[PDB]
């Protein structure tokens, strides 16, 4: 919340004349708060547009820097706490699918406007189902694929 | 005729030639370079479609 102004002078604003000169883009954006229009808006004073105009070089140094690693591309921590983890999610999928199977099996020949009717939360496949699957898939095979480098970059 | 191509002696009671034994040799543990392939093959079909 940064912003910058400047003043106008009171004779002014009597006579006819408004205070500046209009070309296309000066609307985008700068519709002044209700907060700021309470006081002097416009009557004492007008905002300018801002922008930042960060050029080249120091660019780098703030995207290709503020995170990163190197060696830590190649770690596995395979024990426990990976299988614990797969240990978890594959259980608690056993509930989230019983669920999902109770919940279809009603088979009523009903129109799917009467189900959005009565659609309000835990619409099994969507909303649980696919996220489990998407999170095993990524861990387990990122895995995998990095020991299968390591076998073969070290001796 | 046999002794001249194939093993074991002819006629000896003590046969002394070439073994027709066969080991796997499966110990070599690097599948590595094509297990990988596969590996990269599933990620490519988890995307790759909009």
């Amino acid at each position: 919340v940064i912003d910058a102004f400047r003043l106008i002078n009171a004779n002014m604003m009597v006579l006819g004349h408004e205070p500046r000169q209009t070309t296309s883009n000066l609307g985008h954006l700068n519709k002044p708060s209700i907060q700021a229009l309470i006081h002097g808006l416009n009557r004492h004073y007008y905002s300018i547009t801002i922008n930042y105009r960060k050029n080249e070089l120091e660019q780098k140094m703030l995207l290709n820097l503020h995170k990163k690693s190197w060696m830590e591309g190649l770690t596995l921590q395979d024990y426990s706490e990976h299988c614990k983890h797969n240990e978890s999610v594959v259980k608690e999928m056993l509930e989230l699918a019983k669920n999902y199977n109770k919940a279809v099996e009603e088979e009523d020949k009903m129109t799917p406007e009467q189900l959005a009717i009565k659609n309000v939360g835990k619409q099994d496949p969507k909303r649980h189902l696919e996220e489990h699957v998407d999170v095993l898939m990524t861990s387990n095979i990122v895995q995998c694929l990095a020991a299968m480098l390591d076998t073969v970059v070290f001796k | 005729d046999y002794a001249k191509k194939r093993g074991w002696v002819l006629g000896p009671n003590n046969y002394y030639s070439f073994a027709s034994q066969q080991q796997k040799p499966e110990d070599t543990t690097i599948p590595s370079t094509e297990l990988a392939k596969q590996v990269i093959e599933y990620a490519r079909q988890l995307e790759m479609i909009v």
